[PDB]
């Protein structure tokens, strides 16, 4: 709060304190630096919770989205939040895409990639069919199936990214 | 209860602008509903005393007009002012303003004050002077001393009679008894059932009830026809003091020497009978039984 | 903080200021309507951290619990938790399910009803067979397998609801 | 904040009012014991957000890794992350595990157990076969699927811990 | 009901005794500790009825539900309703069941288990086939009718648990 | 109980307040809108007991009863008892009836109709002969036995109505 | 409540009318005529309730048990439950038991009889064979099976006794 200094034999006293408390008090309900229990406010800075947290509204965490055909016909549906990649599988099988051989047509963004080989599990329309997909810090992803020519991959859920 | 709503702010520049309109005869009907604003937000006034400040013309000096309002909502900005006998009493055009302060000790901290918006008062018929007389008058100048007449006039009766009564009765060692007794008398004729003889024949065995009231002007009984007199339906209903008697298929009411009437006797198709000379009429309810005949006794 | 106004001329001047100061400062301590490094307090308001936050104890969030019999003996067990349900695959198929088709016993609640269609991969317990149910955006689900009568359906993981 | 007490008679009356004004201004831009918009600060106690939470950096929950064989050759990476465990399945299927049978060669601590049996789908490098591990309260892991000797198990996902 | 003390000498009297007779007669009629013959109230308690009770309206007890394969393909379903626990046979025998044979699959749970040893009598589709199933306090099912290896065991009723 | 008002300068007031006693003691014994330990009384509202019930005497429910003869000659007697409908299969066996068909004369009505398919049990007078009668969510009946022509359906129990 | 009566001219009043109140008020909280919300009591009449009823503990009823061999080494073990009697068939055939036939080595008791016959399903261990038991009001239960010697007689559940 912006405040004048008191000193003695000062011109007007009573009138430069009291309102050096009333921009003090001020601050106190709302405004200034200091955060309030009332009012939407904007906080800067590294603030550590030894407690426990609390939310009854929504949190929001920094996102990201994107999608592309990584190969054969194979469209993958990427949403970054915060530290955890929610993956889509979705599409259909044109080409024919050889057994643990890498698919060429699209390949995942850095800011996407995790540091460690995530294997995404899917289900294939029809049948009892089962695939996995992994995805290295390259970004290059790998079809460890075995060699198909048609058919519809599906698959939701979420991977770690460090 | 009549409202007059205004949205006064302290910022913008009315000076003028809201008027309210007003009689000089309205008596705790007219309010005045205000929102209080300040750079288009509510002012809170929490603290601060709200006050009508009127300035009437004809009537200035350091407090022209100054009341504190007592219905306020000083956390959204909101009063009510009911028109005091005071804000009604200036008739003609003029300003007010609302006024919030913070008073200690004689001396005030602090103090703001709404922009000015019109008060216009107009005449009524109590407040306009007329001619009566030969002398020119105001209503509430009359009013006053017509009810000084009043008041002064049975004090000065209940201070006639209580004199002249002391007259009589202190300043006589048996003149007491003279003024004693005449009172008894009286009494004895109006509240004692013991002057008034009426025998009532009916068709029962046994002792029916009988009441009997005494009334003035009652419906179709008026002198100069129907709903001529002076109360409609009947006057003031006086419930007789009766003492009963029985003998077989008879019954004698004994009545106050006061409630004496000889009229045309009327009987209605049930335990009902009406006596009717002229306007009084005396009526005699019975149940359990039925009148056949009803005559006074001499 | 209720606070008294200072003014020239004031009796108990000394007193006044000091229960203002006083008053003012019990609130950077504890209580009144700003945020304290210590002590458990109620905050109202969008709040925006610009910076990086650190939990220590336990962050929580709003929760929402439904389990249902979703067709043909398949119960699915879901758990919201803020913009993320997790969900769980368990039962046994007592009716024969026909491939492509919709599960009409039960349908899922419209608040755990996802804006896109979802996947959820599933194994078979007894050999290698895979399975995938669709979540719309409707609620009505299909069993997106082969024709099955018998088995025991299995299945733990999370899928996004936005 | 530290401050002096105010009395009548007091010797540098002014300057006392003066010290403890700045005190007080001083605490609400930084330090002290009230939250700032501005600065690295430490919280503690039970904070309810009954309103909407926006944060633009990086959210920190308590993190603890693990690492194992199953049994027979079956590696799972656990790590924890508040109330959600990330698992990866790894490693290659040496010996012969049973259908419906117990991995006993190590099982999983109980701060990674979950209240209720959560299943773990994975899929078999080769052909289109598939596989799930139960995780019960008690730690020890079952190989839900058929009787396998050889083969490369994977899959990564997450399965909650709390009910 | 919240009553003041009656004392001799006591100001205002006519008062505190209206007011006492007036909180007593609320209780009478609606709240307090003791049940009424209108509105919703909870009751705690041990209630021990010697005349006869008489429900117009619906009877609600503790409810407990289980479904499981016992073993070669049988799968039932329990569902406990206080004293007295709802049986169901429902599947298809897939593996060979030995006559007077333990079914190992899947163990009934000890809250569903019985005191004594309880025979569920059942019907195989197709043909004048009856089977029964022992459930001793242990839990270990018992298939008392011939060696069969293929067939549709039904049947649905009640057995008792103490 | 209805009680008059104690008020200052009230006549017969020893009198009035003694009689608002006794109304209100007459309804802690017998009658009002109370529930008694002693005496014939109807109940409403949604009544919640937390504790352990015991009943010494008889225990009344809502009760309904059907009969009639769904298909080939076979009659059934249902009895529902709140939550829970008696079965009882009788008598006997005109025409044939088809392995795996419904039974078309008469159709169980929707208040006795379970939520989850049930399975009668029955025995053929004469032999061994077992067979069940399949209850759906629609009404119309299924012999699951073999194909019979002649023959004495039996058989007496209880099954859900609620799942 | 034990209550003393208020009187115009009574000695002490004001403790009287207090001692009432507070009688009064203790019947409204713990013990007397009334049922609370609170603590264990005993309830006698007939008690009508119109509305839904909810128990969370445990609902005690009336209990009788019999068991006695009906005749050739068949023993069933009959327990009444209110309006329900659960029925347990055991031991062992010795005896030749004719079809159609009355069971007279022992009667069941008429107060386990019901109104109408009632059949109880039964399976014998060894064959896919089936028996059913009829319980007439008389006592005397007739075997409806075929004709037989030898094997070992099961089946449990409940039959209704009233109609």
């Amino acid at each position: 709060a912006s405040i004048k200094k008191v000193y003695r034999g000062m011109k007007n006293g009573a009138e430069t304190i009291n309102d050096d408390l009333e921009a003090i008090n001020s601050e106190l309900t709302s405004g200034g630096n200091v955060v309030h229990k009332t009012g939407d406010e904007t906080i800067a800075g590294k603030k550590t919770f030894t407690g426990n947290v609390e939310v009854n509204g929504s949190l929001t965490l920094p996102t990201k989205s994107w999608s592309g055909e990584l190969g054969g016909g194979i469209i993958l549906s990427l949403r970054k939040k915060g530290t955890t990649v929610e993956y889509s599988i979705g599409g259909e099988i044109s080409s024919s895409i050889l057994a643990n051989s890498n698919l060429v047509n699209r390949s995942v963004p850095n800011e996407f990639c995790p540091r460690n080989r995530c294997s995404l599990v899917g289900h294939m329309v029809g049948g009892w069919n089962a695939f996995h997909i992994d995805i290295p810090s390259s970004g290059v992803c790998q079809w460890f199936g075995p060699t198909a020519s048609s058919g519809t991959p599906r698959g939701t859920g979420t991977y770690p990214i460090d | 209860m009549t409202e007059h709503f205004i949205t006064l702010s302290t910022t913008e520049p009315n000076n003028n602008i809201g008027i309210v309109k007003l009689r000089h005869a309205d008596v705790n009907s007219q309010a005045i509903v205000a929102q209080i604003v300040e750079n288009g937000q509510p002012k809170n006034f929490e603290g601060l005393q709200p006050f009508f400040c009127l300035m009437a013309q004809e009537a200035t000096g350091q407090g022209v007009s100054e009341e504190s309002v007592v219905s306020f909502d000083a956390k959204n900005g909101t009063l009510k002012y009911v028109a005091s006998d005071n804000a009604l009493q200036f008739v003609g055009r003029n300003e007010a303003y609302f006024s919030f302060r913070k008073q200690e000790g004689g001396r005030w901290i602090e103090q703001f004050s709404t922009r000015t918006f019109h008060y216009i008062v107009e005449k009524s018929i109590y407040s306009q002077p007329f001619k009566d007389s030969n002398y020119w008058w105001t209503f509430k100048e009359l009013y006053r001393i017509f009810n000084k007449y009043i008041e002064d006039g049975k004090k000065s009766w209940e201070q006639f009679v209580e004199a002249n009564r002391e007259i009589l009765e202190s300043i006589d060692p048996g003149g007491v008894l003279l003024a004693k007794v005449i009172d008894i008398e009286k009494i004895v004729n109006e509240k004692v059932p013991a002057g008034f003889k009426f025998v009532l024949e009916h068709d029962s065995e046994y002792q029916p009830e009988v009441k009997v009231t005494s009334y003035k002007n009652a419906i179709g009984t008026e002198t100069d026809g129907f709903d001529s007199g002076p109360v409609f339906g009947g006057g003031t209903i006086y419930n007789v003091p009766v003492s009963l008697s029985y003998d077989r298929q008879k019954v004698y009411v004994e009545m106050p020497k006061s409630y004496t009437l000889a009229g045309d006797i009327i009987l209605i198709d049930d335990g009902t009978l009406l006596v009717i000379k002229e306007t009084q009429v005396l009526c005699f309810k019975m149940s359990d039984a039925k009148i056949t005949k009803g005559y006074v006794f001499v």
